[PDB]
RNA sequence: CCGAGCGCGGGAACAACCGAGACCGCCAGCUAAGGCCCCCAAGUCUGGGCUAAGUGGUAAAGGAUGUGGCGCCGCGAAGACAGCCAGGAGGUUGGCUUAGAAGCAGCCAUCCUUUAAAGAGUGCGUAAUAGCUCACUGGUCGAGUGGCGCCGCGCCGAAAAUGA
RNA sequence: GGGGAGGUUUGGCACCUCGAUGUCGGCUCGUCGCAUCCUGGGGCUGAAGAAGGUCCCAAGGGUUGGGCUGUUCGCCCAUUAA
RNA sequence: CGGAAGGGAUAACCGCUGAAAGCAUCUAAGCGGGAAGCCCGCCCCAAGAUGAGGCCUCCCACGGCGUCAAGCCGGUAAGGAC
């Protein structure tokens, strides 16, 4: 579900981080991928 | 790193295996080696190279006679060739061994008005149908009010012909060292008679 | 630390070692030097990038050493069929699913090993060129994907159902 | 020489003796057709009494230039029309017999069957 | 206010967004708007914090272990947090429905027990069991740790048609 | 249910233009914007391989003829990397 | 006959060592890879690039005023224009 304003977390292996700019989204299932667009 | 002076000679579809093939012929002609070129004391990588020998009378002047090794001054001048440092011997047709590609440099035909047609290629107009005023023109140019410039660098009328332009990929056939003639594939413009030179093409990797 | 020879330059710390020669370009930001049997490593205040570079500077020097403290540990392995991996010459030959043999050559930090062809190993001393360089082997082949064929250097397959899914 | 118009003739016995050229099948803004290009051509006109009937869009295999190809071998060939056969949605010609001779242009594009049953070749 | 002040100084350039009724001269100093890095006149002034995008060059609903400062609550040197060995139980497979539904599809739903400690069970898992699990708890161990409410600045949300 | 973006469509304003601004569609000549059709690529899969669904980056180039369409929305055949 | 080929940095994105916080983490310090895209490489223009740059060589005082200042004045050189 990559790519939207609002990003956040299901299960306790989604995380946040910074790197090269905005937001990024992640989880072990990599099916979580998000960023802020 | 390679190359060799030359005029046009030829054209002919001979027969190579069983094909007919574009061949020119390119007399390369005696070409001595004259002024050596090199970085710091000049600017760049090159040598000079004489075509072919045939003023004494009607040139006059410094003549590369006093260089270092005479060999007078050619009907038409000896020329500074990118990429290029021999021994110093004079370089002719031998220097290429059959089955190589070549850049092959040109100065060709000129023409002097030349029209959008067969400069570019537009649709000219009704033969019949609408106007007969517009017959072959280019028809539209610009935008409206907004830009409303015609474009820089834009297509328009005026000269194409005599241009100076290097060819790219073209294999050596032959060569003949007794007269002094390199045998190619099939194009060079110029005159039948007119200026062309070989590089060292630039190939694969 | 035994075997060691400490030396500590501007932003990057130089130290010998009975495999190899080597330095951490940390920073010359907090003060460290030769003493002891080990160097005492100090930061001249309490702000968080300090202490980012605290741990840090810590082990960056602490990774410095674990190359001369024999760590040369670079392990490899690749769980597959056709996998194939020789120690020709000195480098790697390997085929893994492509019909076009993988060759290797080693940079200098690193020297090669090859058991047997399904499994290799590399003996060298920098946790750069470690990771750097072996995750480009794990590049060299994507790993499991539905069942398991590829290269983990110790890593594990997770099965995405491949007699049904897709449709 | 072809075209979406190009108004071309058959060779063949199966049934239709005059279609006209739609396409190329080939780079589809060529249009261009020598001894080798591929028309879906619309069929014009057959024998009221057998199998494939009038109308129905074919796809064919061309042959016979009116401006001789330029041969490799030095030479230079060509008919005396512009025409050749269909070939069907599953590769080949719906046909069966040849009328006079074929060029080894058509050999040159590996399709021998039709070769074989070539009487002379040029 | 302009019109009647597209007279003057600013706003880069813009009658009415601000300053000021011009009678004329002045190589006289004051001074309003705004200004001192410059063209353009004026402090690379003096000083203590804040920001890390070029925010300032100009956007939101909403989203975030970006940073400083205030403040609330407990675990904790009887030893916390975190990583480790260890149980992580039994009636119970709770009831029920249901082809079967075992903490776990689901709805109704609160008992206690061997205890240091296990929840009528947190997610995962099976066809439903089995199973990884975590809460619980003891240790190992060594000095802090995790959550909430608050005030500033930055972050994203942010894609157009000539060349900026 | 919220809010925003972009100014291709149809409307609102009537403010330059009624002291002549001459029009759809078709030919002609282009140039641009990327919220991207195709080719590049990458992550995701309710992705076996073959193929597809989604979002993001990415213009350097490419994008057919035709019959009834006069024609605003055509339709279909024949293609095509589109 | 050719687009490419190759390099350099980079995006979307794939990773290493790495703490702040004894766990994590591609990022906070640094490293790898990564597009037909950016620049070069590749072909054309090109010294009014008022920067007129660089190079081979040719010729050569006063030959006459301007007593200083800058020039002027004709036959010439090397050459050139008709």
């Amino acid at each position: 579900m990559k790519v939207r304003a609002s990003v956040k977390r299901i299960c306790d292996k989604c995380k946040v981080i910074r790197r090269h700019g905005r937001v990024y989204v992640i989880c072990e299932n990599p099916k979580h991928k998000q960023r802020q667009g | 790193m390679k190359g060799i002076l030359g005029v046009k000679v030829g054209m002919t579809r001979i027969f190579r295996d069983d094909r007919a093939v574009p061949v020119t012929v390119i007399l390369a002609g005696p070409c001595p080696v004259v002024q050596r070129r090199t970085p710091e004391k000049d600017g760049y990588t090159a040598v000079q190279l004489g075509f072919l020998p045939q003023n004494p009378k009607r040139v006059n002047r410094p003549l590369k006679g006093h260089f270092a090794k005479a060999g007078v001054e050619p009907v038409r001048i000896l020329r500074e060739i990118r990429d290029f440092n021999p021994e110093g011997d004079t370089v002719t047709v031998e220097i290429f061994k059959p089955g190589e590609r070549v850049d092959v440099t040109g100065t060709s035909k000129g023409r002097g008005f030349a029209g959008v047609m067969k400069r570019w290629n537009f649709a000219g107009g009704p033969d019949s149908h609408g106007a007969h005023k517009i017959h072959r023109h280019p028809g539209s140019i610009g935008n409206r009010k907004t830009p409303g410039r015609v474009y820089k660098g834009k297509k328009m009328a005026g000269h194409y012909g005599a241009e100076r332009v290097t060819v790219m990929n073209l294999e050596v056939v032959d060569v003949i060292p007794e007269e002094n003639l390199l045998l190619v594939k099939g194009a060079v413009p110029g005159p039948n008679g007119g200026l062309v030179i070989v590089r060292e093409t630039k190939k694969a990797a | 630390p035994k075997g060691v020879s400490v030396e500590v330059a501007p932003g990057r710390v130089k130290v010998k070692g009975p495999k190899g020669e080597l330095e951490v370009p940390v920073s010359p930001e907090m003060r460290v030097v030769v003493e002891e049997g080990v160097v005492r490593v100090e930061r001249p205040s309490d702000e968080r990038r300090h202490k980012s570079l605290h741990g840090l500077t810590r082990t960056l020097i602490a990774n410095a050493v674990k190359g001369v403290s024999e760590g040369y540990s670079k392990e490899l392995l690749i769980k597959g069929i056709g996998y194939r991996a020789r120690l020709v010459g000195r480098a790697l030959e390997l085929t893994v699913g492509f019909s076009h043999p993988v060759v290797v050559e080693p940079p200098e930090g690193i020297t090669f090993e090859v058991p047997e062809p399904t499994r290799v190993r590399v003996s060298g001393i920098d946790k750069q060129k470690v990771g750097q360089v072996a995750a480009n082997i794990r590049a060299i082949r994507k790993p499991s994907a539905y069942h398991e064929k590829g290269i983990y250097y110790a890593g594990e397959p997770v099965r995405l159902k491949p007699g049904k899914a897709g449709a | 020489m072809i075209q979406p118009q190009t108004y071309l003739e058959v060779a063949d016995n199966t049934g239709a003796r005059k279609i006209m050229c739609i396409r190329v099948l080939k780079g589809s803004n060529a249009k261009y057709a020598t001894v080798g290009d591929v028309i879906v051509a619309s069929v014009k006109e057959a024998i009221p009494r057998g199998a494939v009937k009038e109308g129905d869009v074919v796809k064919a295999v061309v042959v016979r230039t009116k401006k001789e190809i330029k041969r490799p071998d030095g030479s230079a060939i060509r008919f005396d029309d512009n025409a050749a056969v269909i070939i069907n949605n599953q590769l080949e010609p719906r046909g069966t017999r040849v009328f006079g001779p074929v060029a080894r242009e058509l050999r040159e594009k590996g399709f021998m069957k039709i070769v074989s049953l070539a009487p002379e070749v040029l």
